[PDB]
């Protein structure tokens, strides 16, 4: 995250780190949606242009973390993957449409002060909150700028941007399964995700029921925090049919 | 490794 | 049923430092 700040303890207890075993590194962000299911961006796991093709056994899920690099004994919980499910119409070739994947954990994770699932929106939540100007929150352990790495989990709040403005910022084809967020050049505030933040959550706090909802998945940007560019997020509600289907089936 | 070693059980 | 009500925040009626910026954006 660029131009964000250190997370408070327990602020984002659904944040998950995808951690590569060999070599030991940050692969991506993700989020906890129940005691056995973790949501992330497809391209964190599968992306042929960068020769990314991770199998279950290549990765661990680390939950309840705050520090980027420390083993947070008896705070974080580390889980093994049972199975990865990538959206079958994930479009890596063109625009990262349907940049979404699920992971089932081998065993259920115990909830705690530091570990707690985020809510998934329903149609009405999306209609209410996913409006230009409305701010959400993006969290992660990715880089502090485009070209270094934080000691602890980083947060930034960012406004959803008008669809035409998103489109006019990029040469890439933007779909209805994506939204964009970030400040405009004039605004006097800035901030973005950056390398290592992909797959993490864009969350909003419902003012109707005081619960946090994951409205987006960190997907892509042209660089990080550049004037005139925005972040593109997977629209969770639009892919919820798919989410429900994977979880109902498996 | 920038990362602290994880217990052996997880690997 | 308990999704995302944070044990150290909503569960104790404490607010984090910037959630009010989110609220003030919701018209
Ligand atoms: C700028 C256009 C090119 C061709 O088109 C596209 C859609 C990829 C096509 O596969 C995106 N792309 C890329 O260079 C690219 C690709 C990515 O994963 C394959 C990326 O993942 C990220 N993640 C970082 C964290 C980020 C930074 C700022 C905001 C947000 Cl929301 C996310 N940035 C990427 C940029
Ligand atoms: C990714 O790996 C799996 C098995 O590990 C393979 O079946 C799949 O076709 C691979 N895709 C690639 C290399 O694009």
């Amino acid at each position: 995250i660029v131009e964000g700040s250190d997370a408070e303890i327990g602020m984002s207890p659904w944040q998950v780190m995808l951690f590569r075993k060999s070599p030991q590194e940050l692969l991506c962000g993700a989020s906890l949606i129940s005691d056995r299911w973790v949501l992330t961006a497809a391209h964190c796991l599968l992306y042929p242009p960068w020769d990314k093709n991770f199998t279950e056994n290549d990765l661990l899920v680390r939950i309840g973390k705050h520090s980027r690099t420390r083993y947070e004994r008896n705070i974080e919980k580390i889980s093994m993957l049972e199975k990865i499910y990538i959206h079958p119409r994930y479009n890596w070739r063109e625009n990262l449409d349907r940049d979404i994947a699920l992971m089932k954990l081998k065993k259920p994770v115990a909830f705690s002060d530091y570990i707690h699932p985020v809510c998934l929106p329903d149609r009405e939540t999306a209609a209410s909150l996913l409006q230009a100007g409305y701010k959400g929150r993006v969290t992660g352990w990715g880089n502090l700028k485009e070209t270094g790495q934080p000691s602890v989990l980083q947060v930034v709040n960012l406004p959803i941007v008008e669809r035409p403005v998103c489109k006019d910022s990029t040469r890439i084809r933007i779909t209805d399964n994506m939204f964009c967020a970030g400040y405009k050049p004039d605004e006097g505030k800035r901030g973005d995700a950056c390398e290592g933040d992909s797959g993490g959550p864009f969350v909003m706090k419902s003012p109707f029921n005081n619960r946090w909802y994951q409205m987006g998945i960190v997907s892509w940007g042209e660089g990080c925090d550049r004037d005139g560019k925005y972040g593109f997020y997977t629209h969770v509600f639009r892919l919820k049919k798919w989410i429900q289907k994977v979880i109902d089936q498996f | 490794g920038d990362f602290e070693e994880i217990p052996e059980e997880y690997l | 049923a308990d999704c995302g009500l944070r044990p150290l925040f909503e569960k104790k009626s404490l607010e984090d430092k910037t959630e009010r910026e989110l609220l003030e954006s919701y018209i």
